[PDB]
């Protein structure tokens, strides 16, 4: 297990900054979901009766 | 502070791009 | 967990699930099961600095890290919310040779689990393992370990991480779709077949457990309505208060990104950073109220404690292991259809088709495990049918056993039964079906494979097919003792270790050498360690390695090898030629078997091999052991006339060919890519003179005369080295491969982390420390791994007596073939002056 690490330059950058070091993310083109999804009726029947995760 | 962070990101990106260009030229 | 409850649940129902893990080079396994043991066995507390294994009961894995001994464990895991289940998990090592070992040991599990690194992602072992598992027709439940290595080590944002996971799942599903067309198991990103783990930090959960957490603290109905759209491509809509799978707003992320990863990174940054300031303000909102003495820890154990309190008891993986990993009552049908020699049409097939503990007993021991006393090693096995009890005798059997061959049988009393835990053992008096038992007293008659039936009443019982490995072992090493007056102790240790490691196979050639066959360098290393330290306490000498080669025909034969029988009543003529390489690889890959109709083989040859009509219809026989690429043929004008009499003496001819292919004149090794076509074959009407005495050896002579007089050429193996390393290590790997007969196949910057994966071949002759040489110059950043799955012909033509490597130079010329020929004939003891072309020409 080669210990990977992102040694940044100085503490002015954000914490979780994508360092242009590794590669493109996926370069994906096969995903095709430009149209809406089928889970719409049950989606409207699938509310979110709970406060958000860590909004605060 | 936000503009400073953006400028630092741009500078580090340019530095990493130069280093990666050199490394890829050497590997090629 | 109470052992009485375990016994009650054992003979309760088919709820007990059987699983065998699968991973590669520490990508999620022993730390995960250490967390599981800590969840089940609370008194067994993990350390603070060092990692706890709970799978390497022996010492070699502890001193090296690379596990060798698969240590299966069974646990009372109340991970299903409002329920409980029994899980029989077979831990697994990751190394390539040990990967073949696991693949041999994966017959038992009804399903398969995968632990892929969050950052490294796919490797070569998984590239083989997916294909292997799809070939065995077992379930698949992907999981991803070492997730803390992604959020902390790389410090990525959420969106990049989610796209990385998307790419991982896309690659896995593509590989599976290439393996087969399993639509039921394929396309499983959110159905429940995706578990998460941070074994070093115990950060492990799933979609279902996540939704259960929110429903428990303050939330709505279970994940059946919520988790069906937490996967990406559908954002949250607080205006509509629902998941807008249609065109969402601008400043919005996937529900995975903002519900899961958002608070995940939140608590990570609150525990790692601001541990003095933002700890209680973030933990009293949702977390535990650990005492001030609990906050006086380092960052890692405190983070693990908080992750464990968050995922309170790891109630996430039983929710999926029961979901898609089927119960044994379901998996008995296909597992037995694939393992059992006969079909389901047999009475025993439909009998053991159900997991009936009261019925015909069909046990199967796969892995042999040793004890504190090396003189007696137990055996672990899956009880498919029947119920074993303490002291019950059983008819142990062998792989060579058959319904007609009653020689490989031996009774034995099952002395004492145990349960596999790998740190303790629970004694047992009664064992129902779908069970793993540590058998005692049966250690003697066991072979690499094992099958058990009832000592009486279980007649008409066939056996299970000999397991494959998906990795042909090519290494050959000699092991002779220091003092020659230590042979029997060394051989006893050798046999015990052979029964320990199934991948290898003992051997003694004609030169009187004690030979061992390994899959890799570390494999032979661990083998010899367990030999010299455990199975035999005698000082033993060791030679250098050598790869087991094979012969091949470079072109068609010049003259017809007319090997006439000694009775002057049989004139056989066999002209040999090669065939396409892919067809031989398919014959070895079990693509086109031998048990087929004439029309079936005809279509297979006219479509795949593109052979002629009468050519394919005139198929003679298969290769040695019905597994190797040795094509027999018999076609001619008189061959179509007098094929009946020759057909009477064709069984002996096929047997002689199968026994001759096992050892040829080139280097006393196998032969490949040979299409032996029998043209002239005189068959006498009198079977007395035309009997077997002039059938086997005359055919062997004809075969050797054709293989030696048809432009021979050896075939040396090529490994496949996948070295994940940076660019400087890439150039170093190029240099080393160029210096050791390499061939750069593929090299690219594997995304997810900076590790340029260099995929390239290495020959075994020049593979003596490829990993060592790559890690020596690369400053410890190029931990590659090799796998021998590509045989290629050396460019030499060792027939001319002109090249001779007299001094101790490494044969730089293309006479390297003749160099290895002389070396192999000197190591085997046969006549080094291989000039049987004129002797075996058989002039007539
Ligand atoms: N905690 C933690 N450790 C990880 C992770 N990924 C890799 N590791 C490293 O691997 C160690 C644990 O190794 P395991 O995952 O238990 O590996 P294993 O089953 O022994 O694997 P092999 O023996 O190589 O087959 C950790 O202590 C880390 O050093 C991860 O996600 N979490
Ligand atoms: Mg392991």
């Amino acid at each position: 297990p080669n210990v990977v690490f992102i040694k940044t330059e100085d503490p002015d950058l954000p914490a979780f900054y994508f360092d242009p070091l590794i590669n493109p993310i996926s370069h994906r083109h096969s995903v095709k979901s430009q149209e809406p999804l089928p889970d719409d009726d049950e989606e409207f029947e699938l509310p979110e009766f709970v406060e958000p995760f860590l909004k605060d | 502070e936000k503009e400073l962070e953006r400028q630092a990101r741009i500078e580090a990106s340019l530095r990493e791009r130069e280093r990666e260009v050199q490394k890829a030229r050497s590997e090629q | 967990y109470e052992m009485d409850f375990l016994a009650d649940l054992m003979d309760n129902s088919e709820l007990i699930r059987n699983v065998t893990l699968c991973g590669h080079l520490h990508h999620g396994k022993t730390c995960f099961v250490d967390c599981l043991i800590e969840q089940t066995h609370p008194e067994i507390r993990k350390r603070y600095d060092q990692d706890l294994c709970y799978t390497d009961i022996l010492f070699t894995e502890q001193e090296r890290g690379v596990g060798i001994k698969s240590t299966p464990v069974t646990v009372v895991l109340p991970d299903t919310k409002g329920k409980s289940y029994l899980f029989n998990i077979m831990d697994t090592p990751g190394h390539v040779n040990f990967s073949d070992e696991v693949t041999a040991g994966l017959r038992i599990s009804d399903g398969v689990v995968l632990f892929i690194d969050a950052a490294e992602g796919v490797m070569l072992n998984t590239e083989r393992l997916i294909k292997h598992a799809v070939q065995e027709r077992l379930a698949v439940t992907v999981c991803i370990n070492k997730i803390d290595r992604l959020i902390l080590e790389l410090k990525l944002p959420p969106t990049d991480a989610y796209y990385k996971l998307r790419h991982i799942v896309d690659e896995v599903n593509g590989l599976i779709s290439m393996y087969s067309t399993d639509e039921n198991l394929i396309l499983s990103p959110l159905l429940g077949n995706v578990c998460f783990s941070s074994s070093q930090y115990s950060i492990c959960f799933t979609l279902g457990s996540f939704a259960k957490i929110y429903a428990d603290t303050f939330g709505d109905i279970n994940y059946q309505e919520f988790a069906k759209r937490l996967w990406g491509d559908i954002y949250f809509n607080p205006k509509t208060r629902k998941f807008t799978k249609k065109a969402p707003t601008s400043s919005s992320q996937r529900s995975f990104v903002e519900f899961i990863l958002e608070p995940l990174y939140k608590i990570l940054a609150q525990v790692v950073g601001d541990v003095d300031t933002s700890l209680p303000r973030t933990l009293d909102e949702l977390g535990i109220h650990l005492t001030k003495e609990e906050l006086k820890l380092n960052i890692r154990p405190l983070l693990r404690l908080v992750c464990k309190k968050f995922f309170g008891e790891f109630t996430g993986f039983v929710d999926m292991c029961v979901q898609h990993i089927p119960s044994p009552k379901v998996g008995a049908k296909p597992k037995i259809e694939h393992t059992y020699t006969g079909g389901v049409d047999s009475d025993l097939g439909e009998a053991m088709s159900d997991c009936d503990p009261d019925g015909p007993l069909m046990c199967h021991t796969t892995k042999m495990y040793s004890t504190d006393d090396g003189v007696q090693f137990h055996a672990f096995g899956r009880v498919l049918s029947g119920t074993i009890h303490a002291g019950q005798p059983v008819k142990v059997l062998g792989e060579n056993y058959t319904l007609e061959d009653e020689e490989d049988s031996q009774i034995c009393t099952v002395g004492r039964l145990w349960i596999s835990v790998a740190r303790y053992h629970i004694e047992v008096n009664r064992v129902p079906a779908g069970n793993w038992v540590l058998i005692e007293g049966v250690d003697q008659p066991i072979v690499k494979t094992a099958t058990i039936t009832e000592p009486r009443g279980n007649e008409e019982a066939q056996i299970f097919r000999p397991l494959k490995f998906n990795t042909t072992s090519v290494i050959k090493i000699a092991v002779e003792p220091v003092n020659p007056s230590e042979l029997p102790k060394m051989l006893d240790g050798l046999r015990k270790v052979n029964k320990s490691y199934p991948s290898l196979t003992t051997k003694v050639e004609e030169s009187g050498e004690h030979v061992i066959l390994g899959t890799g360098e570390l494999y032979l290393d661990c083998v010899m360690h367990d030999l010299r330290k455990m199975y035999s306490e005698i000082d033993i000498k060791v030679a250098d390695p050598v790869v087991t080669f094979c012969e091949t025909v470079v072109e068609t034969s010049s003259l017809k090898c007319f090997a006439e029988t000694p009775n002057k009543k049989n004139k056989i003529t066999m002209i040999a030629e090669p065939l396409e390489k892919g067809l031989a690889e398919d014959i070895e890959n079990e693509v086109v078997q031998i048990t087929w109709n004439r029309k079936k083989l005809g279509e297979f040859f006219q479509t795949k091999y593109d052979w002629d009509l009468l050519a394919a219809r005139s198929i003679w026989a298969f290769g040695p052991d019905a597994t190797g690429p040795n094509i027999l043929v018999d076609d001619t004008l008189p061959s179509e006339v007098d094929k009946a009499l020759l057909g009477s003496v064709k069984d002996s001819i096929v047997q002689g060919f199968q026994w001759g292919t096992r050892e040829g004149p080139l280097c006393d090794e196998l032969i490949r890519n040979v299409k032996f076509k029998i043209l002239d074959a005189v068959v006498a009407q009198e079977p007395l003179h035309r009997g077997g005495g002039q059938i086997i050896p005359t055919a062997r002579r004809v075969v050797y005369s054709a293989f030696l007089m048809a432009t021979p050429r050896l075939m040396e193996p090529y490994y496949f080295v996948e070295v994940q390393a940076p660019a400087d290590c890439v150039s170093a790997v190029y240099t080393v491969l160029a210096r050791r007969r390499g061939h750069v196949t593929q090299d690219a910057p594997i995304p997810g982390s900076p590790l340029y994966t260099i995929k390239a071949f290495i020959p075994a002759i020049d593979s003596f420390g490829f990993e060592t040489d790559l890690r020596t110059h690369t400053q410890g950043q190029a931990f590659s791994l090799s796998v021998f799955h590509h045989w290629q012909i050396v460019p030499g033509d060792p027939l001319d007596k002109s090249i001779v490597i007299r001094p101790l130079e490494p044969q730089p010329a293309p006479h390297l073939a003749r160099e290895f020929m002389i070396k192999t004939r000197r190591r085997k003891g046969l006549s080094e002056d291989v000039s049987i072309s004129k002797f075996f020409d058989d002039p007539m």
